[PDB]
């Protein structure tokens, strides 16, 4: 399949990209150093809020130093016009740049949520497996997701631009409004309301960020204080189960995707 | 030193109640009979500097409307201006005006006295380290001492081993301790305004006291000092504007950045709908006083709310309802008087401060701005400090301004 | 019959960037287009390509429409300027862009042999020439028996070697039976090795056919320098007979012009009389040719 | 005189950088924001603004400069300018006064609008007052940026590709500004026995942002010294890019 | 006066000599090509008649006194190969700066503006300029005052070829007036009706240097004769590979002819006049077939 074809290039591209290793190892060494203090400190939903946290900051991260030069970095660097009259169409060489980069960032949260885990079961002494294993296996196969969405969107920012200089402008745009923009945009409007703005509306407004989505499904269980959480306090007032939390992280990658092929479609 | 028969008394009514006229005396007076006197107010006895002027030493004496001027100094010796023996049961001194460099009322072993109304004028030139005391009580059961002025004594209201006794809506100026404590289990302070104070209060290894409605307007260094003070009880004092300084003497306290209230091996105690306003520290907390009933307060305007040197966790909120802070950047969606979010007072930074004072150069630079955001994204790096789930949104002492 | 653009008059944003041309191509021939680096040329480029969809009239690339998947296979474009992954390597690039097409993989060991890269390859891109990453840009043209080559200048910052070497390639591939276009700015040096020129202004497909029917069409005169003849006064006494210029050099070196009308004779005159030491005949090349064309189109 | 040659360029090249107008308009609107909330809410509100200026200033610095040495190498301007009556002092001088003029104009739109939100949202700041610690304020912030300024051509002479000079300016920037004083709290927080703490207001003076705090905040050193060890770490830092650029 | 006097330098890296013993000569009004490889046995010599280096046994006598003053830069323009300029300034606001730089009046812009064709691109930026346009640009800076010594390295890259005729056109519009300039390029056919002398060098050494027609008569190099329009090689090509001297069969009705140019160069002079064909284009030896001669002489 033509598909795969060209997931195997930017498979083998990415991981030849030194500054993502540089931010992907100091995912690893960040997630270890989690966890040795979460153990060192022995508690178990601040070790959740943190990691969650430190997944905010590092997998929207690698997903747009990935993927902002998907589209406009073989644009203007003259390989975008020549793939086109290969047998392929404009929606194989973005589902495979989509699949390419999704299996780094499948291999970046695996590596650095792997030896959390092992950072973990050889610390603890007598810690419960099942448990570590759960959630666990929810923080990798949900900061993929997050990790999807900000690759997803970073397809958007480049179709729609034509220079790679003004894409690392937006890709760093797009970083900081989501993950600690709209955290504090949020803020203040519950401070300077005193939260009296909408006591039903706000916590809705936590759909709008695919960071507090994913921040919301992995303090599920392990919810504990308020103030280790802060503006995702308001996920207690959704009424919403987990598993809609898990289909509206989805529904972020596959509109933002979608728009990412329609943009792409009229390059 | 004469008699108060030698004097010359105009009796008004023969029930043992007498009446001096107005005109100036002289020299000491001894009370050994119970003679309810009076004064006229031009009834300046004026000693000449040796001597308690006016000792009691007879049961149920209503000493009223009195002006006593310039007694001794031998603090060793008691010169006192109203000495009462602990014969001397069910004292009365009311409406009086003193201005001598001693003790102004020297109670001991005494019964069911009555200081009431009294203005004290300590001294003017002394270095608040041979003033004496304002009004001084040694282990006295049942007294009553209410709605005094004492003015530039030494360490004000000084009280020993006395166990039940009152201390109501007196006002303390410009003194070095405002009201001292001294092992005085189950005592109780209603409604006392202590002003420009090297310490407002003073509670010192005294139990089951009740310290109510206190004022503390603009006193140095100590708000209220309470040391090793168990099963007592905190509920509505105004601390305002405890500003740096230091007492002179050094002597039980050191020299503090002003501190509102100065928490010191204190086990249980209930502090509970206080105001701490505009000082340099709102509540100090040492490590060796923990779990206690602190939840109600209000911590407004001070620059630093809680200084608590530990890494133990401590809650701040009894049933379920805290404090207001001045500083809470918190919401409220269901509309109750809670806030939503708990609340950290100190951070990681905010204690490195305590433990090294160099750090204070550091103080504005990103980095710290880096590590007080690494705190609120990372919470395994945050210390167990002094929160309260439950913060409160509004002013609870909306009375005590007044 | 590889490319058969019939009509077609591209147009967007009533700009009409392209206007009527009706361009054929035969099975074995050279065409080159030769416009500006403008929307003349390279909307025209497009269309072959299949990556633009022609608006009033049709494209027949192959004999099939130019977007279906099995006539892309049988292309072959070589891009203007393509820095093409600057962390891949020579063979790593060279087979994502094999397993593309279809290609069978062994065609990358024997053309990056062929094309002078075996040097350089197992090599990152970032660490190429110009020239090394044109030769890259050629290696993934002939991949898996290109039917229509499409070659956008592919000869600029390359070596004269190089490019006297890359016309012998591209002749290895006339013989077996392909179409290039040689879309190019270069142009003097191209003529020897195209068959069909065409040049195109504003749009408008000025001239085409090849080098012998557009100097036929187009009457340009042929220049020809004849130095080191025995005499020149006898000889510009025989040249001021027929009404054309001269002009002497040394010592009898009469630079005399032909209008292509009388230049048959002309020589029959110089070789049964004189002795003649250099005689150069330029005919008018695709240069001058092509500043006649776009003179005359305004 | 060709210093000032080269300087109208880098002005008129400077001013319409995308990047600097995001940040410049960035930086002047978070002035404003600071001190809306240091009015309605002066050294509380003026140490705040100091830390958004050691934040923006050096990243105003290294966004301007990171390529004026091998930005124009890969440009290919380089080698044309140095065939030209130019000595290779005067390039670098002279775009050390293009790009300096600059940000001591982003300093005019950036506190030139703050202090225009403090004398106007006070009413009784007493302004005596205020042009003192401004002036002082609007000085030692372009002083800041001439160090960064300075550090940049550092970094661009030394580097021959424009791609590894952006992975130099942000290293510059993480280590000067939060790697320096991160490993001062560790060897306080971590070392106690063997690092005596006195010593560490004098290690304030090997980093141009905490000499840039230590004259807004006004210490065993008096101010004059800072100004000029302010002043030294541009004339050691120039006279270090003026060394490179003589090596390439 | 002699402009470029190369007094046998050789520039030397480490103990490898990347240049050695360079002795060039360039005239007063002279047209010099520096034909040779993209790599350092040119660019390495193109630096040299610059200030940009030092020569490391010899000497370089630019206009008659040492390269690096200011007294020979305020004369002497040089366009750059692959210049990209500053990318948000203006086309006219560039050409304004490199005048102030050099000394030139700021009157001259306009009018070279004009001169090199941008005038009606001018005040655009240079990051909306194509390829050939900044070689307008970077041209129209090298004529700023009057320059006695240009340096074009690949002056004609990019140009569509009604420009570059133009270009050849202010060449000798230039030297003319005594500006003897210096070409280092690789489109090689077309220049050679324009350079006076070539310089074509090997990867280290110098390996010719002259005119075009004392290139032609020491390196002893085939007459190339092409035809068209007439029947196939089996009435020709037994005429002249029987005789010693070749005939490339090329494409159908474009068969061309080499020979030695002696005695045989007549053979093939009396054909066209009896066989005639048309479009009978006959050249000397170019600047292409002189190239591949000596690249192979010398490695
Ligand atoms: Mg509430």
């Amino acid at each position: 399949n033509q598909v795969w074809n060209i997931a195997r290039k930017e498979l083998s591209d990415g991981l030849r990209n030194r500054w993502l290793l540089a931010i992907s190892l100091l995912f690893a060494v960040l997630a270890v150093g989690i966890a040795w203090l979460g153990a060192a400190a022995s508690s178990i939903p601040a070790t959740i809020a943190s990691l969650a946290s430190l997944a905010t900051f590092l997998m929207p991260l690698i997903a747009l130093l990935l993927a902002y030069d998907a589209i406009v970095g073989e644009d203007e660097g003259g390989t975008l016009m020549l793939l086109l009259t290969y047998p392929l169409g404009r929606g194989q060489i973005l589902l495979g740049k989509f699949v390419g980069h999704g299996l780094i960032l499948a291999l970046a949260v695996l590596i650095g949520f792997g030896c959390a885990a092992l950072a973990i079961a050889l610390l603890v002494e007598g810690v419960e497996l099942g448990m570590l294993f759960w959630a666990f296996g929810r923080f990798m196969i949900s900061s993929t997701l997050l990790g999807w969405v900000f690759l997803a969107f970073a397809y958007v920012l480049s179709g729609k631009v034509n220079e790679k200089s003004s894409a690392a402008g937006l890709a760093l745009g797009v970083w900081f409004l989501f993950v600690l923009v709209f955290d504090l945009v949020l803020l203040a409007l519950l401070v300077l309301s005193e939260g009296k703005f909408n006591p039903e509306l706000l916590p809705w407004l936590l759909l709008l960020n695919p960071t507090d989505i994913y921040r919301l499904i992995n303090l599920s269980g392990f919810e504990g204080s308020g103030s280790a959480m802060g503006v995702l306090s308001l996920g207690a007032d959704l009424p919403v189960p987990a598993a809609v939390l898990w289909l509206c992280l989805l529904a972020w990658i596959g509109v933002s995707l979608l728009l990412a092929y329609a943009i792409f479609r009229r390059r | 030193a004469p008699q108060s028969i030698t004097t010359l008394p105009l009796q008004p009514d023969g029930e043992n109640r007498w009446r001096l006229p107005a005109g100036e005396y002289q020299g000491q007076f001894t009370i050994e009979q119970p003679m309810q006197l009076r004064c006229e107010p031009g009834a300046v006895i004026q000693s000449q500097g040796q001597g308690s002027s006016l000792l009691i030493s007879a049961p149920d004496v209503l000493v009223e409307g009195c002006t006593l001027y310039e007694w001794g100094s031998d603090l060793t010796a008691m010169d006192s201006a109203v000495f009462i023996l602990p014969a001397a049961e069910r004292a009365q001194i009311s409406n009086n005006r003193m201005r001598g460099p001693g003790f102004g009322v020297f109670v001991d072993g005494t019964r069911d006295v009555q200081v009431i109304g009294n203005e004290i004028d300590g001294d003017a030139g002394v270095r608040s380290q041979d003033r004496g005391n304002g009004i001084h009580l040694f282990a006295v059961s049942g007294a009553r001492v209410l709605h005094n002025h004492v003015r530039n004594a030494r360490d004000g209201i000084y009280i020993d081993t006395s166990n039940g006794n009152h201390l109501e809506g007196n006002v303390i100026e410009d003194v070095r301790y405002g009201v001292h404590y001294m092992f005085a289990n189950e005592n109780s302070l209603i409604d006392n305004v202590t002003r420009r104070t090297r310490t407002g209060y003073a509670l010192m290894q005294s139990r089951k006291l009740t310290v109510t409605g206190n004022r503390s307007e603009q006193d140095q260094n100590y708000g209220i000092l309470m040391n090793y003070i168990t099963y007592s009880t905190i509920t509505g004092n105004f601390v305002s504007d405890v500003q740096r300084g230091d007492t002179g003497g050094d002597s039980m306290i050191s020299g503090g950045e002003g501190k509102a209230l100065f928490i010191y091996n204190s086990l249980f105690n209930t502090i509970e709908n206080n105001h701490f306003e505009k000082s340099s520290l709102g509540i100090h907390l040492t490590a060796g006083s923990e779990d206690n009933r602190i939840s109600g307060n209000a911590f407004v305007g001070n620059q630093q709310q809680v200084k608590y040197v530990a890494s133990r966790t401590q809650e701040w909120s009894v049933d379920g309802r805290g404090n207001y802070w001045s500083d809470y950047l918190g919401w409220d969606r269901n509309n109750d008087g809670l806030g939503d979010i708990a609340y950290e007072p100190n951070d990681n930074v905010d204690r490195l401060l305590w433990l090294y004072p160099q750090v204070r150069l550091l103080m504005n630079s990103p980095s710290i701005e880096v590590l007080r955001w690494v705190q609120r994204a990372f919470p395994v790096i945050k210390s167990p400090g002094v929160q309260d789930s439950h913060p409160l949104m509004k002013l609870p002492t909306e009375k005590l301004l007044t | 019959n590889a490319v058969e653009i019939q009509g077609v008059s591209q147009r967007y944003g009533s700009m009409t960037v392209l206007h009527d041309l009706n361009l054929n191509l035969g099975e074995g021939e050279v065409l080159g287009l030769f416009g500006h680096n403008g929307a003349g040329k390279t909307t025209s480029m497009k269309l072959i390509l299949g990556l633009l969809s022609p608006s009033e009239g049709q494209v027949k690339v192959l004999g099939r429409a130019p977007n279906d998947p099995q006539v892309r296979r049988q292309l072959g474009y070589l891009p203007e300027n393509v820095t093409f992954y600057p962390q891949l390597s020579g063979r790593e690039t060279l087979r994502h862009f094999a397993r593309l097409k279809g290609a069978a993989l062994t065609q990358v060991d024997e053309l990056l042999e062929q094309v002078g890269l075996a040097h350089a390859a197992d090599r990152r891109v970032k660490t190429y020439s110009k020239g090394m990453r044109q030769r890259l840009g050629l290696a993934q043209a002939l991949l898996g028996e290109p039917r229509l080559l499409l070659l956008d200048e592919p000869t600029v910052g390359l070596d004269p070697i190089a490019t006297q070497d890359l016309y012998l390639l591209i002749d290895r591939l006339r013989q077996r039976g392909t179409s290039i276009i040689l879309c190019s700015h270069v142009l003097p040096g191209v003529e020897a090795h195209i068959n069909r020129a065409a040049i195109l202004a504003k749009g408008c497909l000025q001239a085409v056919g090849s080098l012998s029917q557009l100097r036929a069409e187009a009457g340009l005169p042929v220049r020809i320098r004849a130095s080191g003849i025995s005499e020149r006064d006898s000889w510009l006494q025989r040249w001021t007979d027929a009404g054309h210029s001269a002009r002497g050099l040394s010592e009898s070196s009469i630079e005399v012009v032909a209008v292509n009308g009388h230049k048959l004779v002309l020589l029959r005159q110089l070789l049964g009389e004189g002795e003649p030491e250099d005689i150069e005949i330029h005919q008018p090349s695709l240069e001058d040719l092509y500043r006649y064309y776009m003179e005359r189109a305004g």
